[PDB]
């Protein structure tokens, strides 16, 4: 039973920054990937493309279009993401959807490796 | 135990402080190690700056952890009857203890070797510890934690780098100390092998469970 909080998002001219953060709430026991995947105005939902990536091991892996530009970092202990995003596109517009592949113990101690989704963060540039 | 629905294999399984004391020390470890002049000598037994952090970081996502029996939920030999043994199922859950004696590093791996008390003993399988220097070696000295991978290495070949790793180390054949890391005394055993003997045993927090994925 855990939740996933964005932060971060807002308005911002072409050229700017904002740092896109996530935490997990609840009764994890340990992270083994975080990532943040995008829907830009007009998708569905199925068109989430990846943006970012980062394991517990510290390995990071980008999407050529923002490879550069942004830069995700991480902190297992704390179960929290962020995605420092600089010199901001208006073809970067969109929800930024946070995902994590965490391991959660069940009730009998047992552990289990769970796919958890953000609700969203809009980010607009105009 | 869920006695009929096996996981994919038991172990000891660090908390997230725990296997952030650790990583973050291995890390470090791989800091030094490639940044020491012991190291960049024998670099040619060993492969620009190669930079061993990206270098073994090729490890399977997910958290840190001594494995104990490998079931494959049930279809891996002898794994029926691990889980249906008595210490195991009064171990489910039960937290324990791992000492880390040191950290190491070879071509293929880079882990931490783990020193089984008498009890966590009880819960070492016995036929994870023969493959070809077990002989000579004692129970549970393939017991460690992977910290990291090269490209093309499966976990498992942890175990045995560490295994390859005693067997100098008992021999006599790893020479003197070619250094002496803040945590420790750097070992160069040859063949790409390294040791960190941690003059202080790390602690460790970990639960014994079953992971399913």
């Amino acid at each position: 039973e855990v939740q996933l909080e964005e932060s971060g998002g807002g308005w911002v001219h072409p050229g700017g920054s904002l740092r896109l953060s996530c935490a997990a709430s609840g009764n994890v026991f340990g992270v083994n990937t975080m990532a943040w995947y995008r829907q830009a105005p007009g998708k569905q939902r199925e068109q989430r493309e990846l943006v970012a990536s980062i394991t517990d091991y510290g390995t990071t892996e980008y999407a050529d279009s923002v490879k550069g530009r942004f830069t995700i970092s991480g902190d297992n202990a704390k179960a929290t993401v962020y995605l420092q995003m600089n010199s901001l596109k208006p073809e970067d517009t969109a929800v930024y959807y946070c995902n994590m592949d965490l391991t959660v113990m069940t009730a009998t101690s047992s552990l289990y490796a769970y796919d958890y989704w953000g609700q969203g963060t809009q980010v607009t540039v105009s | 135990l869920e006695k009929d629905f096996l996981p994919l294999y038991f172990g000891w399984f660090l908390t997230k402080k725990s296997s952030e004391t650790l990583r973050k020390a291995g890390q470090v470890f791989l800091e030094e190690l490639g940044n020491h002049k012991a190291f960049k000598k024998e670099l040619r037994h060993f492969i620009e700056k190669l930079e061993l952090v990206s270098y073994f970081g090729k490890r399977p996502p997910g958290v840190l952890h001594c494995t104990t029996k490998f079931c494959d939920y049930g279809k891996a030999a002898g794994a029926e009857e691990y889980a249906q043994q008595e210490v195991v199922k009064r171990s489910y859950g039960k937290a324990f203890k791992l000492s880390i004696s040191a950290l190491f590093v070879t071509p293929k791996t880079a882990g931490a070797q783990v020193v089984l008390t008498d009890q966590e003993l009880q819960l070492w399988p016995s036929d994870l510890d023969k493959p070809s220097a077990s002989e000579g070696l004692p129970p549970g000295s393939r017991a460690h934690v992977t910290l990291g991978c090269a490209a093309d290495v499966q976990p498992v070949q942890t175990g045995l780098d560490l295994l390859d790793i005693l067997q100098q180390v008992k021999g006599g054949s790893q020479g003197e100390a070619v250094g002496e890391l803040p945590r420790g005394k750097l070992y160069s055993l040859g063949k790409g092998r390294w040791m960190l003997s941690l003059t202080k045993k790390m602690e460790v927090k970990a639960i014994f469970t079953g992971y399913y994925g």
